[PDB]
């Protein structure tokens, strides 16, 4: 059952790294405005 | 037509007491304005039956029955007259069988009653009554237990008994005024 | 009578229409 | 009717009463509204 | 003879004020007299 | 835990007795579908949950 | 226009603030009477002697509690006319017998008629297609089953909803505890129907709004349109491109989306004036035999289906008393079906 | 910043916008009488002599017909 | 004023026009700042004026008064009302400062400066000057921190604050020694927000309570000192989009989870809200309920501990997922309260069998009847019972109304937030005005499969 | 553009208008007080005074079981 | 209740908190009489 | 007792952290992902054509 926790705890933080990484990434300039 | 006006800009309430009272055959009570008449006869001699319009567990009923003793002392003691007159509580007829999964009951039984209170006093003509206050719990215990207020007389030949019932839930919540009003009323 | 007091009520208010009005509304039958 | 009432329907009136009055005034004098 | 009209916005506000001051009578006569069940 | 409008025993006449309503009807349902709602999950006569 | 016909139609289709037409000497009379009607019944009339409550303002009920009553089930399902031979020309004792109902009823439905009429006339005096027309035979069919139809296969006029907001939500909750309902395909088809206008509806106004045109240089967006213009005022193309990534499937036909928003709600509506239709002879999904019969043979098997079942008992048992004082049902309180301590 | 549309860019080639199209307020459609009250001050002495009246006959009314 | 023919903005959306205008916009928050203060004080002068001492706090619609007897102010042991002066106080005290707040907003909005850059330089500002709004930002953190210290200040020096779980029954106390170890403090912040961990919510001592503000106050004196000195990195000059609409965005999101955090706090929390002046909670009348039906079966001669419900599983003590002895029936999903009235009779593995069966005192039945009959239970014209009851009592608890209140209200302003964002983002990037017809993105993309 | 009626805002915003509405409306509103006052709305439509719902003959909601016999049947329920 | 000695005034406290709603309504109004320009 | 189990519902864990190795597996990931994202960040920044000033980012 701890295996199983680990694991669900890595997935969980990667994906939210994953969303948070690439809200930080310049995302207001991914636009097609002049 | 009528031509009565309507009671407009009248300050005054017809009725407020929250009683209604009754002129019958020899007794008299303040029944309670909020209750509404019942065709239901579940005891022998049944003269007069009330019950709630939010609850059918709340409710009065007065029993003039023929007996041969002219004072109700004759009948026996209070707690021997009470224990004649257990059938006011009901019955487990219909349950025939043995059990001990209850909780806080004797085995084999889903029903009790505790006898709260008993009292022998006289009223200011001078006729003996027989006051009891009975809580009954079920097996299931619906209502929190029920409250049975009993008042007893003999006059001129004739038993009259007075039941109130009202639930617990009922009882806590306010509604023990009115079930006290109606049996505290009970005159002969 | 309690519907003629009603009925009374309402014809001062009538005469004061019919008073008000009559000019305008006889020009536009014409 | 109590002479309580009156005098909070009189302290209703007044209070009401104080809003489209500064409105009545600044439009019939021609304020800058 | 008497030269001028009303304004609009004077008539909505005595308008408003009279509906507001029905609906308040109602709900006063909700909660008092007939079905306020005391 | 706040429900909407109760008007049960609104309606009163003079000697203080109870006229019901549609409302009073509704009532009735209710209280028919709340006394099995659940039929053993009870040990207590207020259902505050 | 020399003839009585024509200089009838003449005036009476002529261009007014209010449009009277052809269809205006049925829709205007029967609709301004059913209107009075119900006023009159929730303002003044009571229902003491019909059905034992009190429904009107003047016996101390609010706008929710007041109602039109239905007459007593002793009538059946006689017209009940002013003249008729129960009333017999008395005013005040056709109003207590509930002779204002049928009247109500009566005179809406010939406004409803009267009303699909004017839109047929308007339709054609303007030169376009009846679709709009067509689209009120939804309600009229709804109208038509709910309060002719059911109430015409029961007892009588008593079991018909009553004309107000308790009065409905008691015939509502009635529905469920007697006939089940909720479990009718029917009316299941009838919830998705309007659950899809709606969510149509909304997600329309929506993508419309949000994929306009830059025709003015003001934030306020609402002036930059006029309605003979020729251009449409937002992006067809932008708005299908979205819906296509986002949900995956997207409108590319404007007159597919219309036709298509027109035809839910009223194939919705006329699915569950159908249930209706069927239920008004007691046809009733009511139960499924197999789950019946396993959960009386396994007092171990139980689903949501056998608990909305107990519901319904309890509701048909505890509300009979009050619901029919005709079958003068007394039940003691050993009789009521009834939970532990509740 | 503006690129010099205005209120409507099309206003040239329909004329105005859906405001000049369809207006809801044109004083000048209005009727030349009614700006001035042609029963003059002595239709609004009567007017008030009679709402004096009429609200006191109304008042008077509610009073009696009611419970004190 | 302005008008629609200058703006663009239509009347409805005409508090639109002061966006630029930093004069007329600090009236408007002044006049809106004054109306706050003005309906706390009317509002307290309306409480204090119908308030009866014969009846407890929350059983007269009280939502503001509670708030001052949670700081120690005219109260007394076991949360009985003595003293109402100090609410009458309070109240002149805002609505007299109302009047100097509204002067001020008045002025400021109808002949103060319309736009304070030139004159005022220090008062200036510009949406787009990321500078100029972090010292702001840090200016109103201190003053933040402050309050937060005057906070602190009261429950040590300057009488204390009401404690329900003082020794003896509640009392206003004096907290003299704070939790401030990071470890209990850090606790609170990352914890669950299921049930037994409740996150902020679960906080039990008013110790912890002061040791927080203190933490808070330091924090946010340091932040606001922080961000007076410096200015925003290239990595937050990358995510944010800086205009008016934007910060107004991001503190509508703020305060929508700070009002959905005040709604369960309020349903849910028994230490900074007392049920002595706010009521039992919902799992405390469940609690109470059982509790007095348990006691008066016992004085009728029954077993509590072996009786057996209708399901087999203990009419009034059964044993919760973990172990711990519970109270039965449906209460059993509420096994998490823990009030100051039940926690005497509970022992190191829950209740304790001998200690309610011998030592249950008259004063802990009464406070159980009581919150047994005063449930968080009502209706919308404010009828108590549950919804299948009669009209005889007339009580809605203040509990509900500030949650249901406070939800909405939360609700709202996300609401709010997504709107403001959009706006926002679309406005800087340049096409909230619609698609160029020109220029349509779409026609220069390929078409997908 | 118009119908050919008087347009709406031109009339509300009339001494004339007002004048003769300053005296239709609140008759009106004191006819509707003197119908429901004078207890003319009790008869009428034969609605129960709050004294007459239950009288001393019977105290039971009243209860129609003929059809043909229901205009009797009425009149004796309705008795005072 | 309130002090003895602020008995007279109690009709007063009676009506302030609906001055809020009233200054919304007021906003409104001011708005009509400028004819929603 | 007849099995074992976690035993860590109801508590009031930072992070719902029992053992060290949860924190490990969750600084490790973050670790990598912001490794990963610090290495690029220069290169998309240049991709606006313009440099990382004070008046940088979307503006109005
Ligand atoms: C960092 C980002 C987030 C990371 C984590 C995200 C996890 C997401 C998981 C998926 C499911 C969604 C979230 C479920 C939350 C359930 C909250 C709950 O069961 O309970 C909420 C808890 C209450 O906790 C309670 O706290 C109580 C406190 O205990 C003690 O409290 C007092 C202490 O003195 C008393 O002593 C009392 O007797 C004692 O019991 C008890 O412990 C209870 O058992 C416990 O449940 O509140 C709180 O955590 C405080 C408020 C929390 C936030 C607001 C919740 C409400 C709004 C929901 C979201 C918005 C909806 C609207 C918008 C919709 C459209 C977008
Ligand atoms: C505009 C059309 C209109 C229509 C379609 C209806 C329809 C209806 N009304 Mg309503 N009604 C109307 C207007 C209308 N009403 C008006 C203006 C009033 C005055 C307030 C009323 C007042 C009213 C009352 C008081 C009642 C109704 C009721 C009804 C029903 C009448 C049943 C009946 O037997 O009719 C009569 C039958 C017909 C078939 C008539 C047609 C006969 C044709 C034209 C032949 C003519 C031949 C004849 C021998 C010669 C006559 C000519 C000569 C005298 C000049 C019916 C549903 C009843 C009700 O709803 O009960 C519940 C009822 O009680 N109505
Ligand atoms: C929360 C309250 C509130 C506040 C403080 C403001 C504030 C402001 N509004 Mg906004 N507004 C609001 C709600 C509010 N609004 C609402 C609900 C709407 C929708 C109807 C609008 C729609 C709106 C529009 C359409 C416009 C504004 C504008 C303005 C600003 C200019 C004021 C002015 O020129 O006219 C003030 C006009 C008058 C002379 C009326 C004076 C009445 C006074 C102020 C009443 C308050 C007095 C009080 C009773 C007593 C206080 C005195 C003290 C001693 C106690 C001002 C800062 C204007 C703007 O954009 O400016 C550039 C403008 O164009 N507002
Ligand atoms: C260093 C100078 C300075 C100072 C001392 C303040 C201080 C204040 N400002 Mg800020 N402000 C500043 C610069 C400054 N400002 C500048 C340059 C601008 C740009 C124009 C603003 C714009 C601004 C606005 C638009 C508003 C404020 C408000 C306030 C007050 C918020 C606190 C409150 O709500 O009480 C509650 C919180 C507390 C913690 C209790 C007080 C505890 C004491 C301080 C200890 C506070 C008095 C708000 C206000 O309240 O106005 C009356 C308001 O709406 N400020
Ligand atoms: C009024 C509230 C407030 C607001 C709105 C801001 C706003 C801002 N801060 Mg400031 N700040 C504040 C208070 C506030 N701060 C306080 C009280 C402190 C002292 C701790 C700081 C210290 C601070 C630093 C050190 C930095 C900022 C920065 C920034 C900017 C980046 C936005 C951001 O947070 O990224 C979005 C948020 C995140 C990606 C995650 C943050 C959530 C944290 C990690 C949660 C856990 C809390 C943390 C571990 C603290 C311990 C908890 C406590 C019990 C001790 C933004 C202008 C940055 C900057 O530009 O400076 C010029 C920066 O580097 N702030
Ligand atoms: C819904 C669409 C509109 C439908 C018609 C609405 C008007 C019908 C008549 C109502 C009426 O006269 O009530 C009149 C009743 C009279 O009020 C009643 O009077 C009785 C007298 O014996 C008793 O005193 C009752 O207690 C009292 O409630 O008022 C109400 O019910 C109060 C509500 C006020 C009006 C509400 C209108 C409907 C709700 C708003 C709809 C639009 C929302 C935007
Ligand atoms: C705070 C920084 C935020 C940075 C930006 C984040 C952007 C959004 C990212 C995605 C967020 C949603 C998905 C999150 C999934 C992982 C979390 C999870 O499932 O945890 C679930 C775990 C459950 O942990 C359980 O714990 C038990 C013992 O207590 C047992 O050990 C269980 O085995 C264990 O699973 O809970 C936590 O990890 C606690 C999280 C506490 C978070 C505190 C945040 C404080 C700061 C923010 C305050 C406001 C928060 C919002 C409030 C209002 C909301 C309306
Ligand atoms: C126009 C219009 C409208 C409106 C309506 C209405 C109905 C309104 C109203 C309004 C109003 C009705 C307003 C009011 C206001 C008020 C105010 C603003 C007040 C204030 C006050 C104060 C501030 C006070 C103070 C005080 C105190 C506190 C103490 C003692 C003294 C005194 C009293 C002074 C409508 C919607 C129809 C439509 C559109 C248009
Ligand atoms: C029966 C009958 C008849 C008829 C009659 C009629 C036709 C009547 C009418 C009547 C009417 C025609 C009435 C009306 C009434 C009305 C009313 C009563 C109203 C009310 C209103 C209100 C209350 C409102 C409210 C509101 C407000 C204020 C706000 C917003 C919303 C609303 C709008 C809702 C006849 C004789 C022929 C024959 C026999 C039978
Ligand atoms: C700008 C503007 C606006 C706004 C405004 C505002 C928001 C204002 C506010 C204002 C304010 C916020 C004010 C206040 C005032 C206050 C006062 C004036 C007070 C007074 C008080 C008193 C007088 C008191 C007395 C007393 C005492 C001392 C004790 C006890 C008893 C009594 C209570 C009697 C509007 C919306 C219109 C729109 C346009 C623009
Ligand atoms: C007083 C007190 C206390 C304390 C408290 C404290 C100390 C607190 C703190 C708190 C805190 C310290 C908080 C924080 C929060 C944070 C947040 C909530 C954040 C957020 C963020 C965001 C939302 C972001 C976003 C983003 C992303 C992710 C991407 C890119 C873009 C951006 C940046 C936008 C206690 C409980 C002990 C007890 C009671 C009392
Ligand atoms: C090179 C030295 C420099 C810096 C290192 C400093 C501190 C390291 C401290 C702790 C690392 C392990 C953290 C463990 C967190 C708690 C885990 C748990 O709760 O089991
Ligand atoms: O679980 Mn589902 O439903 Ca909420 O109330 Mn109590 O618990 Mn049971 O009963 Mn009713
Ligand atoms: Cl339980």
């Amino acid at each position: 059952m701890l295996t199983l926790k680990i694991f669900v705890y890595t997935v969980v933080t990667f994906f939210v790294s994953l969303f948070i990484f690439g809200f930080l990434s310049n995302d207001p300039g991914r636009n097609p405005g002049q | 037509a009528y031509g009565d006006a309507a009671r407009v800009f009248a300050g005054n309430i017809t009725n407020k007491s929250g009683f209604i009272p009754y002129a019958g055959e020899g007794f008299a009570l303040l029944i309670p304005s909020k209750w509404n008449p019942s065709k239901e006869q579940d005891f022998p001699g049944v003269v007069l039956r009330y019950e709630d319009n939010g609850d059918a567990v709340n409710n009065l009923v007065v029993l003039v029955q023929k007996v041969g003793k002219n004072n109700i002392d004759e009948l026996g003691s209070p707690d021997k007259f009470l224990q004649d007159n257990a059938y006011l509580f009901g019955e487990s007829a219909a349950f025939t069988g043995e059990t001990l999964s209850e909780g806080g009951f004797l085995p084999n039984k889903v029903a009790a009653a505790s006898v709260l209170d008993v009292q022998e006093a006289t009223d200011k003509k001078g006729k003996k009554y027989y006051k009891y206050e009975v809580l009954t719990r079920s097996a299931d215990g619906d209502e929190g237990g029920r409250h049975q207020l009993i008042a007893a007389t003999v006059s001129n030949g004739n038993l009259y008994l007075i039941k109130v019932q009202c639930g617990d839930k009922r009882w806590f919540k306010g509604a023990k005024r009115e079930a006290i009003g109606a049996w505290d009323s009970f005159t002969v | 009578n309690r519907f003629g007091t009603i009925a009374l009520l309402a014809v001062p208010v009538i005469g004061w229409v019919l008073f008000n009005i009559l000019g305008p509304l006889q020009n536009q039958l014409n | 009717m109590n002479l309580e009432i009156v005098l909070q329907l009189t302290a209703l009136l007044f209070i009401v009463a104080a809003g489209p009055l500064v409105i009545v005034l600044l439009s019939s004098r021609g304020g800058n509204l | 003879g008497t030269t001028g009209r009303i304004p609009l916005w004077l008539v909505g506000t005595v308008a408003g004020v009279a509906v507001i001051a029905l609906v308040g009578i109602f709900f006063y006569g909700s909660y008092v007299g007939l079905g306020s069940s005391l | 835990n706040l429900n909407g409008f109760n008007f049960n025993q609104s309606v009163v006449d003079s000697q203080g007795r109870v006229i019901n309503t549609w409302a009073d009807i509704i009532n009735r349902a209710n209280l028919g579908m709340e006394v099995m709602h659940e039929r053993n999950a009870h040990n207590f006569p207020l259902d505050l949950a | 226009k020399r003839g009585w016909f024509d200089v009838v139609d003449d005036w009476l289709r002529r261009d007014r603030f209010v449009f009277v037409g052809w269809s205006g000497l049925l829709l205007f009379p029967t609709a301004y009477l059913a209107l009075g009607g119900w006023f009159t019944g929730t303002t003044f009339v009571t229902s003491w002697y019909t059905h034992g409550l009190a429904s009107s303002y003047l016996e101390g009920c609010n706008f929710l509690t007041a109602a039109v009553s239905t007459p007593a089930n002793s009538m059946g399902h006689s017209l009940l006319f002013l003249w008729g031979p129960e009333a017999q020309g008395d005013f005040t004792r056709w109003c207590q017998l509930g002779g204002l109902w049928t009247f109500v009823a009566l005179h809406g439905s010939f406004s409803l008629i009267g009303f699909m009429l004017r839109q047929f006339e308007i339709a054609r005096s303007v030169k376009i297609r009846p679709y709009n027309a067509i689209a009120f035979s939804a309600p009229i069919s709804v109208f038509v089953s709910v309060f002719l139809i059911y109430p015409l296969g029961q007892s009588g006029w008593f079991f018909a909803p009553s004309f107000g907001v308790a009065a409905i939500f008691r015939f509502i909750l009635f529905f469920q505890g007697f006939h089940n309902w909720t479990l009718n395909p029917f009316h299941m088809m009838g919830v998705a129907g309007v659950l899809g206008a709606a969510l149509l509806c909304a997600i329309h106004g929506a993508t419309v709004e949000n994929t306009l045109f830059e025709d003015g240089d003001g934030a306020n967006t609402f002036r930059a349109f006029n309605p003979t213009q020729a251009e449409e005022t937002y992006s067809m193309v932008t708005a299908n491109r979205f819906w296509s990534q986002i949900f995956g499937v997207a409108f590319s036909n404007k007159r597919w989306l219309h036709f298509f928003m027109l035809f839910v709600p009223v194939t919705g509506l006329w699915m569950s004036a159908i249930g209706v239709v069927g239920l008004a002879l007691n046809l009733r999904a009511y139960d499924f035999v197999s789950q019946e019969i396993r959960a009386a043979e396994d007092p171990e098997f139980e689903t949501f289906y056998t608990k909305n079942i107990l519901l319904n008992e309890g509701i048909r048992a505890w509300m009979a008393a009050q619901d029919q004082p005709h079958e003068k049902l007394v039940f003691p309180e050993e009789v009521l079906p009834r939970g532990n301590a509740l | 910043k503006g690129k010099g549309y205005g209120v409507y860019r099309f206003a040239n080639k329909y004329g105005a916008n859906v405001d000049g199209y369809s207006p809801i307020y044109t004083p000048d459609t209005w009727s030349e009488s009614g700006d001035s009250y042609k029963l003059g001050t002595k239709g609004l002495i009567a007017w008030a002599g009679l709402i004096v009246v009429l609200l006191g006959v109304g008042i008077n009314l509610v009073i009696s017909t009611s419970a004190l | 004023g302005r008008d629609q023919e200058s703006t663009g903005f239509a009347w409805w959306a005409g508090n639109a026009r002061l966006i630029n205008l930093s004069g007329k916009l600090l009236g408007a928050h002044v006049a809106h700042a004054g109306l706050i203060v003005f309906w706390a004080g009317a509002m307290n002068l309306f409480e204090v004026a119908h308030f009866v001492p014969e009846k407890p706090m929350y059983e007269q619609g009280l939502i503001l008064l509670p708030h001052l007897a949670t700081l120690g102010y005219g109260v007394g042991p076991g949360g009985e009302v003595i003293d109402t002066y100090p609410y009458f106080v309070s109240g002149v005290l805002h609505l007299i400062s109302s009047a100097v707040l509204g002067f001020g907003g008045v002025y400021h909005s109808l002949v103060g400066p319309e736009t304070l850059e030139e004159s005022f330089p220090f008062f200036g500002y510009v949406w787009k000057d990321k500078n100029k709004m972090t010292t702001i930002l840090g200016i109103h953190l201190i003053v933040l921190g402050l309050g937060a210290w005057l906070l602190v200040w009261k429950a040590m020096y300057f009488g204390g604050i009401y404690d329900t779980w003082a020794p003896g029954g509640g009392d206003v106390r004096i907290i003299t020694n704070p939790t401030v170890s990071p470890g209990v403090i850090f606790g609170y912040l990352f914890r669950s927000p299921f049930g037994g961990d409740g996150w902020i919510v679960s906080v039990d001592n008013m110790e912890d309570v002061i040791g927080g503000h203190i933490w808070i106050g330091t924090l946010c004196i340091f932040g606001g000192i922080w961000h007076i000195l410096t200015k925003p990195w290239a990595w937050a000059r990358r995510a944010f989009v800086w205009s008016g609409e934007a910060y107004l965005s991001y503190s509508l999101g703020a305060i929508s989870i700070m009002g959905f955090t005040a709604c369960c706090m309020a349903w849910f929390n028994t230490t900074a809200y007392p049920s002595e002046f706010y009521g039992p909670t919902g799992p405390e009348a469940s609690q109470s309920q059982t509790f007095t039906f348990l006691v008066r079966d016992q004085r009728l001669g029954a077993n509590v501990a072996s009786a057996q419900g209708p399901t087999g599983l203990g009419k009034y003590l059964m044993r919760s997922p973990t172990g711990e002895i519970i109270f039965g029936g449906e209460t059993m999903r509420f096994w998490d309260f823990r009030g100051p009235w039940l926690e005497p009779l509970r022992g190191p593995n829950g209740l304790d069998l001998n200690k309610l069966k011998n030592d249950i005192q008259p004063w802990q039945e009464r406070r159980a009847a009581e919150y047994m009959t005063h449930a968080p239970l009502g209706s919308l014209n404010s009828v108590g019972g549950v919804a299948t009851e009669i009209n005889a009592v007339n009580y809605v608890s203040p509990r509900s109304w500030l949650a249901t209140s406070h939800f909405c209200l939360g609700f709202f302003f996300f609401v709010g937030h997504l709107w403001h964002a959009g706006r926002a983002r679309a406005a800087a990037a340049g096409f909230e005005k619609g698609i160029d017809r020109d220029n349509e993105p779409v026609l220069s993309m390929r078409p997908l499969d | 553009g118009a119908t050919g009626e008087r347009p709406f805002s031109d009339i509300l915003t009339s001494i004339r208008y007002w004048v003769i509405h300053s005296i239709t409306i609140p008759s009106l509103f004191i006819a509707g007080w003197l119908f429901v006052s004078t207890g003319l709305a009790y008869d009428v439509f034969g609605s129960p005074r709050p004294n007459e719902y239950f009288t001393e003959d019977r105290q039971e909601t009243p209860l129609i079981t003929d059809r043909f016999n229901a205009l009797e049947q009425v009149k004796k329920l309705s008795e005072v | 209740k309130l002090p003895e000695a602020y008995a007279p005034f109690d009709p007063i406290v009676d009506v302030l908190p609906v001055i809020p709603v009233l200054f919304l309504l007021l906003a409104l109004v001011w708005q009509a009489s400028v004819s929603f320009r | 007792l007849v099995d074992d189990r976690l035993a860590g519902e109801g508590t009031g864990k930072i992070l719902g952290i029992n053992d060290p190795s949860l924190f490990w597996a969750i600084t490790i990931v973050f670790t990598i992902v912001w490794g990963v994202f610090y290495v690029s960040t220069r290169e998309i920044d240049a991709a606006s054509d313009r440099e990382n000033d004070d008046d940088f980012g979307l503006t109005l």
